[PDB]
């Protein structure tokens, strides 16, 4: 039926039958001054999916850097680490139709739309909120290049399913779980001016539905951080 | 031991020869130098960033030959953190700390070996980061990544030598894969593109 | 548990209507959808109710309230509301992150037609909000737009102590 | 999956899973002359739920004082007693939305629109045709004060819950059923001048349908008598 | 010899000889929501004793109001509960002479100079900064008759013996310590509208020195909290 987590003093619903993607075959651990007041879950403003929506992301350490006591933990620490529940869920009829591909990428450093430049740090995050993917060649000295086939990387968006991710195919599924392991080639680092991970989302098949049927679905991010560390 | 196994293991992968630097240097005028780096080659390049994150040794093989008594050449590697040279008397080219090599022409090529020296576990191929938070001109450089400089002069007190530089990646182990790139390098310094097709076309979706 | 009316506005306190709180699939999101004081004195809209009348007896009283909030839209109606709750000198809150930050439920109507909260109750007095964190999405348009209603009653070693007139005669 | 309930001489079908409210923890029992040929069961002519309805009510006694054998033995008799089951079903489909309350209330007596006089029989009671609460305070001079607000008593209408009831949300459930035991002063009574309960039902959350729908919701009353008894 | 305490990150030394005052014989103790993140030493401002200082005196839940952690648990709670120890320490010589009493005075609600009127808050307490009482009468229409000669309180001074305290005598000791338990009429209560207990430091007998020696004597008083509890 229905499952309710409570973290804290906050509770989420998901499917008691809904399936767990864990990155890497790797649940987070710890190796530091843990801090377990912050574990609670995050839900992040909801973004609207259209019929020519071409998709969003989010840095993680920076999503989560104004929200309340985790965005102070980092502010008053060197050095820290965590790893982080993903919930993803959209809000569907059985008269809608399309396809999200929601995936996890490590180290996701992306190009610049000018090829002598590097991006800047907002057109990189705007944080909280969500950074949009474009259907055509962005343009600007500090724009990310941000068409959608590239995935901001210079790949192709079809392999982007070599890292964790989930599909979710409104006929069969509105939501999709991930947990991200902490990735990085040392335990600890500044959590200010490193993302471990960005969250994208991004629509293969688009947006449908029936003549009367609502023209948006949204689509919402909850987080919640596990096994956080800092220094002393 | 390695090779005796399948060609789609990460060793035999990665672990193969590579021409990775062409320069000269004169006997007068003055010196060589290069900053070791995994950027340099498109094709090498293109291997090392299936991975995010790799830890190796390197091999590091010579081959010299010059134009116009047995002529000498140093080849110095300076390890990250170590002074430079930037005249060819300068003081650093005896720094203790700083290995060379002395080699002379007819003898097999100068052959040295750097084992993993970071400071961190892994060298990164990707970085989404700043190495300051308030520079863009920083995104992307992850200054755990310094393999140290060679440097290459004469050894004497009209000659014009031509050095090659070959490496190898040796005892190579991999983390979290990526997806090969897909558009052409633009900069060894970035991760810039020219947006690129997924594919080449087709005239229709049928079979025929 | 008795029906709280909630809705009741100046022109709705005559009507049915009062116990009524609407729901707008067109609403902007993050918006409140509806709130009220949880204030003992003279709670405006619990003072009327099964556990309002009996309290209204006496001079003093404490003890835990449960709230339910049941969604009377269409069965293929699916969206979310966050369920906000803050102490007693906290204040309410102003923006649906303020309530995220705070101690909440995400109610997700596609899985559950109802949700129940429980609160402490003595005699600001806290609050309770519900914001709009997304529309509600449907199948086809609709004539009118969705309901919720309210409940509430005493939750659990609910106590009274000295008997006065009721202040309703 | 469906439950086949068979009664005497007529049938009906029920959800198997359909919740029952047995009023005050009772169920009806015998103290007389018993009757089963009467126990069978009557089902009152539906009524159509639009968007305006302010609620239906019926005076139980009263509601099967025609209906064949049990009206004859209420005729024949001087004193008696029953109990009842009472199933209540709508038919709607998942493109329509509402709430209804259902309730059965012990010695409803009601108030008069005339602050002087006192209700007539006919306006307190049309047998087996339901009588209709108004959205406006009546006027008349034997008229009831059907204002619903008031539920025709003088009291808040969200507080009927205090008496045995099941709610109706068409989201989830389109049926109720109340087990009602005898309640009285006394274990037997005139069964033509008092009435024992009332049954409510009063929308709480309008009627509504998808433009394509039927613009009604039927609802049906169907009524068990248990354990009659009468004088020898 | 010497004894090092610590609590949190805050480190003191007293004298490991020294005499500890339990106030009532009782020891502060738990019941609601514990808080030991502000079980620290704060040491308040020092005061100056001069030859002809009258004493100072601090309101206790109001003198941490501002202290960090302290200051915030009780701003972002409804009610709240606490015991205290209190270290007063004096620096000086041997050819010091003088002698204090420090007490702990629970309910200490203070008289005002103008008979009609009440003290305001300012004058009663000045926080953190210790409150001074006067030689002479005090004046003003809501100034604290602040007298020391009878405490503030309308009492002969040298009867607050009957509370909590401790006897500093320089030629014998520097020093005292009180245990303040929990003490009211009610398990809980609002902590800014309501001081448990004050503490008076009162000079008995006055500095005096020998002519080449400092001309003052410091006295600091540092506070460490105990038991906290808060409402949820």
């Amino acid at each position: 039926r229905v499952r309710s987590i409570t973290l804290g003093n906050s509770t989420i619903t998901t499917q008691e039958c809904a399936n767990v993607v864990v990155g890497y075959g790797t649940w987070p651990t710890y190796l530091t001054q843990p801090d377990v007041a912050t574990c609670r879950f995050y839900t992040l403003e909801s973004v609207m999916w259209q019929q020519s929506s071409p998709g969003w992301w989010w840095k993680f350490p920076d999503a989560l850097s104004n929200m309340g006591l985790f965005g102070q933990n980092m502010q008053y620490h060197y050095l820290g680490r965590a790893g982080y529940t993903l919930h993803v869920q959209c809000n569907a009829s059985k008269f809608h139709q399309g396809c999200l591909l929601v995936v996890c990428v490590p180290e996701a450093e992306m190009g610049c739309a000018t090829i002598a430049n590097k991006p800047d740090q907002k057109s990189l995050s705007n944080g909280e909120t969500a950074n949009v993917f474009d259907s055509q060649n962005t343009s600007g000295q500090t724009a990310v290049q941000a068409n959608v086939i590239n995935a901001g990387m210079g790949i192709g968006v079809g392999n982007l399913t070599i890292f964790p991710h989930q599909w979710i195919n409104l006929r069969t599924n509105n939501s999709a779980t991930i947990v991200m392991p902490y990735v990085n080639s040392v335990p600890m680092d500044n959590m200010f001016r490193h993302n471990n991970f960005t969250l994208m989302i991004i629509p293969f098949a688009p947006l449908s539905y029936s003549t009367g049927a609502t023209t948006y679905v949204p689509i919402t991010v909850t987080v919640a951080p596990m096994c956080a560390e800092y220094n002393g | 031991n390695y090779h005796s196994r399948s060609e789609s293991t990460v060793e035999n992968f990665l672990c193969r020869s590579a021409c990775v630097y062409y320069t000269t240097y004169k006997n007068h005028g003055n010196f060589a130098q290069w900053v070791i780096n995994t950027r340099q080659v498109a094709q090498l390049r293109r291997k090392l960033e299936m991975f995010t994150y790799a830890r190796f040794d390197l091999e590091l093989t010579f081959v010299i030959t010059s134009s116009q008594p047995v002529l000498t050449h140093q080849i110095m590697y300076v390890p990250p953190g170590g002074p430079v040279p930037t005249k060819i008397n300068s003081y650093s080219w005896q720094t203790s700390t700083n290995p060379s090599v002395f080699w002379t022409e007819g003898s097999a090529p100068p052959r040295i070996s750097i084992p993993f020296i970071s400071i961190g576990n892994a060298y990164s191929m990707f970085y989404d980061g700043w190495a300051r938070f308030d520079k863009q001109g920083t995104y992307g450089i992850n200054t755990l990544n310094n393999m140290g400089t060679l440097y290459m002069r004469h050894v004497n007190d009209p000659i014009v030598s031509t050095v090659r530089i070959y490496f190898k990646p040796k005892h190579v182990k991999t983390w979290v894969p990526r997806p090969p790139r897909l558009c052409q390098y633009q900069k060894a310094g970035n991760v810039n593109f020219e947006p690129s097709g997924v594919t080449e076309g087709r005239t229709e979706i049928t079979a025929m | 548990d008795s029906v709280v009316p909630v809705n009741n506005t100046e022109g709705k306190v005559m009507s049915i209507e009062a116990y009524q709180i609407p729901v707008q699939s067109n609403s902007t999101n993050g918006s409140q959808v509806f709130g009220f004081p949880l204030i003992p004195g003279a709670s405006s809209v619990l003072n009327r109710t099964l556990l309002g009348e009996i309290l209204n007896y006496y001079t003093h009283w404490s003890g835990s309230i449960k709230l339910t909030f049941m969604f009377c839209g269409s069965a293929m109606a699916t969206g979310k509301f966050l369920l906000a709750y803050s102490p007693p000198g906290a204040g309410a809150p102003t923006t649906r992150k303020e309530a995220m930050l705070g101690t909440h439920v995400i109610w997700d109507v596609g899985l559950q037609s109802s949700c129940v909260l429980c609160i402490p109750w003595i005699s600001a007095g806290g609050y309770i909000t519900c914001w709009y964190q997304t529309n509600i999405v449907v199948p086809a348009d609709t004539q009118s737009d969705c309901k919720i209603l309210c409940f509430v009653s005493a939750c659990n070693d609910f106590s009274v102590r000295m008997l006065k007139d009721t202040p309703f005669i």
